[PDB]
DNA sequence: CTCTGAATCTCTTCCGACGCGCCGCGAAAA
RNA sequence: UCCGCGGCGCG
DNA sequence: TTTCATTATCGGAAGAGATTCAGAG
């Protein structure tokens, strides 16, 4: 089966698993990936003149 | 979430929520 | 001292009652833990006037806002309320901002 | 098939019940325009759930 | 005196024989 | 009626 | 200064990150 889901969610192991897969792609360390997943903070996607 | 649900007399209301 | 104006399309001046500051305050803090409001007033239009006046001193969006109506206390009624509602009605608002 | 009409169940039912259940509870939050609060608590728990 | 780089500490992550008998338990919903 | 867990014993 | 109507009151080992100390300019 499958179930289509409204929002995204990560894969757990992919940041989880040491090394972050993730962070190590972004450049970014683990705590604020986990910060911003879990909705503690936001993250700028683009900024401009700003 | 939690549904709100407004009346315009508390009586009323009470009874409602039970 | 009106608060309409007859002679700019009938402008109005609504503000709350000094004797409701409380009422309307505790609405708007538990308004944010409430998913979707239910407007539950009479459905003359008296009661359809008290709720779009709820409507506007609550905010939000339309469709955070929903009509219900019940029958009686009987769960035969208060189950119905939430089963076939609607959304309030203009005409009937209207009807009655022009009465008052 | 338990003994008496009941049934033996494996964590997996639990876990894809959760799962649902968070997911259906955010996508009904989410089509009438809930505050921002509320679905964001919901969206983490959904998170929590597929974790 | 101030910064940068390496060491040191703190926190996180794994994994701790193998067969085989027994026993008694698990979950309810409106 | 197929599963898991807790204890006990054998090597 | 001032009038209307309505509604209802384990331990050990490894790895990664963070912090600090020593050496250079």
């Amino acid at each position: 089966g499958h179930i289509e889901l409204a929002s995204p969610t990560a894969h757990i192991w992919f940041l989880k698993s040491l090394p972050s897969r993730i962070g190590l792609l972004l450049d970014m360390p683990l705590r604020d990936i986990e910060r911003v997943l879990y909705f503690e903070s936001y993250v700028v996607i683009e900024g401009g003149m700003t | 979430g939690k549904a709100l649900v407004i009346v315009e007399s508390p009586a009323k209301a009470k009874t409602i929520n039970k | 001292r009106m608060g309409v104006d007859p002679w700019h399309n009938w402008e109005a001046h609504y503000e709350v009652l000094p004797g409701k500051e409380k009422v309307v305050s505790e609405l708007k803090q538990l308004a944010e833990k409430a998913d979707h409001i239910y407007l539950a007033t009479d459905l003359d239009r008296e009661g359809e006037a008290i709720a779009w006046h709820l409507r506007e001193v609550i905010g939000g969006d339309d469709a955070r806002y929903s009509r219900v109506v019940f029958n009686e206390i009987t769960k035969n009624a208060i189950r119905q309320a939430f089963n076939k509602p609607g959304e309030l009605n203009i005409d009937r608002v209207n009807a009655q901002q022009a009465r008052r | 098939p338990l003994d008496g009409g009941r049934f033996a169940t494996s964590d997996l039912n639990d876990l894809y019940r959760r799962v649902i259940n968070r997911n259906n509870r955010l996508k009904r939050l989410l089509d009438l325009a809930a505050p921002d609060i509320i679905v964001r608590n919901e969206k983490r728990m959904l998170q929590e759930a597929v974790d």
